């Protein structure tokens, strides 16, 4: 579905936060380019949380509706609360 | 409920199959929540309504006592 | 709203479970803004009326402008909106808070 | 005594008036509020050896939206009804041109009569109520919420809003005591409106199956 | 369906999915439990 | 064994694995159980 007619809530769920951080941490561990200046940080999971709070994570969340439709939300488009 | 000077609005049973046969699936949905509430709250304990409600909805969404 | 509540709670048990503890948030505000309750307030009572109306439009549980959506939107938030109006009313913001 | 039958006949009738009104048939307030004393003043003191005999207090009512949509209510003389009675009432429904009737069966029906209502079903809709099912209006009970029959336009708007399919709605069986009271049939939907202690109000939809 | 290693997820990502395909563009689904992204082409 | 699939969807309906509707909003209400608190209505009890 397009960027308009998004009916799902603009907040990131806790389940999305968990998997986005988990997935981005493994990417950073697999030498994926890091989207922020790491000030001597080395734990990939703390870098992922750093990238999340910067809204720098290059991930899109495909949310499936119970009709089988889906919405694509960029991680930076969601309201991030932790 | 049919007898004279009995109150037909409030008079109620703890037998839920009588309620299904006399009053149907929505009265069961309420009476079941009352029965589950009574066993929990009798010893003073408290459970959030949304758990009581969700169980009673699951046991009745089919249209009969599951 | 008072007659609506007297349908919803025929026993008159006023104890209710709701998301936002309004009295504590008021007390937090009184402390955060150093409010002297013996002086008269600069809070215009119309801003109390306008603000609660404009707040209530943002407590959205059911999206969309369709009338069945709006009927669901109103029903989902009915009890909290009655409580919100019973507390953030213009008089209590002048006599109590 | 002879008065218990008069009290029964009145109380059954009062329930039928409320049922007809709840279905949307044109019922006058004077018949909805009719007291035992006014019922007795119209129909007499005792039905055994007297005026309010069975059939006599037969009712006929017309719909609010259309004057030609009309429904009978019958109080058979047969305590257990046979085809002998139903086929006569069908003839009367042909003559007076009435598509629906309610039969206030006292004790039961023969299996052939019970079958005959289905064998006539798409032509003449006959519905059976036992006498004891009408001594109380179960919709006045505090456990039974408000039930509202939706129209096909509303059901179409409902399913378009939530993108549902009818089978994804929760369901109510056509033999449910309230689905019979509203005379509802398969594939219709009821809007149910109930007080919610968390939200204040909640609306539920049952598909009839 | 190309699999791409996370080391390539820099600016040259789309160029690499071509350059790799020309040695061996859809939505790249991230595989759960792995860094590799799967692109249908 | 019955309820294990009953879940809040991105539609904010509560549905089973079959996508049958159990509730149109969670708890009739749409709110998580962890956030709510006991409160008093104030308007309910006072005399006229």
């Amino acid at each position: 579905q397009a960027n308009q007619k998004r009916i799902t809530t603009p907040y990131m769920t806790k389940y999305e936060r968990a998997r986005v951080l988990g997935t981005r941490a493994l990417q950073i561990a697999m030498c994926a380019p890091v989207m922020v200046e790491l000030e001597g940080e080395t734990d990939p999971l703390l870098i992922a949380m750093k990238e999340l709070k910067a809204r720098k994570i290059p991930i899109i969340i495909r949310r499936y509706l119970p009709d089988g439709s889906y919405e694509d939300w960029g991680v930076d488009e969601l309201i991030i609360s932790d | 409920l049919s007898e004279k000077d009995v109150d037909p609005v409030r008079t109620t049973s703890n037998d839920i199959v009588e309620i299904f046969t006399v009053l149907g699936i929505e009265a069961v949905r309420k009476a079941l929540e009352r029965e589950l509430y009574h066993v929990i709250s009798f010893d003073g304990s408290y459970v959030n309504y949304r758990h009581l409600a969700l169980l009673c909805d699951t046991m009745t969404c089919r249209g009969h006592l599951m | 709203d008072r007659e609506v509540l007297r349908v919803i709670f025929p026993t008159g048990d006023s104890k209710v479970v709701l998301p936002c503890n309004l009295l504590r948030m008021i007390w937090n505000a009184q402390k955060i803004f150093h409010i002297n309750p013996r002086l008269p307030s600069d809070l215009h009572p119309i801003k109390v009326v306008e603000g609660v109306k404009e707040l209530s439009k943002k407590l959205v549980i059911v999206n969309g402008d369709d009338p069945l959506s709006r009927q669901a939107q109103e029903n989902a938030t009915l009890l909290f909106n009655i409580h919100l109006r019973s507390t953030l009313c213009s008089r209590r913001m002048a006599e109590e808070f | 005594d002879d008065e218990e039958e008069t009290y029964r006949l009145w109380k059954i009738r009062k329930t039928i008036m409320q049922l007809c009104h709840d279905r949307g048939y044109l019922v006058t307030q004077d018949e909805l509020d009719q007291t035992l004393e006014e019922f007795k003043a119209q129909f007499g003191d005792k039905p055994s050896e007297g005026r309010p005999r069975r059939t006599d207090l037969t009712v006929l009512v017309a719909h609010n939206d259309d004057p030609t949509d009309q429904m009978f209510v019958f109080f058979p003389e047969e305590p257990k009804v046979g085809i002998k009675t139903i086929k006569v009432y069908c003839q009367r429904m042909q003559e007076e041109n009435i598509t629906r009737a309610l039969i206030v069966v006292q004790q039961g029906m023969t299996p052939s009569a019970k079958q005959s209502l289905v064998d006539m079903a798409p032509k003449y809709i006959l519905e059976q109520f036992l006498q004891q099912e009408l001594l109380i209006n179960i919709t006045e009970h505090e456990l039974v919420p408000e039930h509202v029959v939706m129209t096909k336009e509303e059901v179409t708007e409902l399913l378009a809003r939530y993108k549902l399919r009818e089978n994804q709605l929760p369901r109510i069986q056509a033999g449910d005591p309230v689905a019979r009271y509203f005379g509802i049939k398969r594939g219709q939907v009821v809007k149910i409106i109930r007080p919610s202690e968390t939200a204040g109000r909640y609306i539920t939809y049952r598909l009839v199956q | 369906e190309i699999l791409l290693h996370p080391r390539y997820f820099g600016p040259n990502l789309l160029n690499t999915v071509k350059q790799k395909l020309f040695t061996e563009i859809g939505a790249g689904v991230i595989q759960p439990g792995r860094g590799f992204v799967l692109y249908p082409v | 064994k019955s309820m294990e699939s009953v879940m809040v969807k991105y539609d904010a309906t509560v549905r089973n694995s079959i996508n049958q509707v159990v509730q149109l909003r969670y708890g009739e209400d749409g709110l998580a159980g962890e956030s709510v608190e006991f409160q008093n209505l104030a308007t309910l009890k006072p005399s006229n």
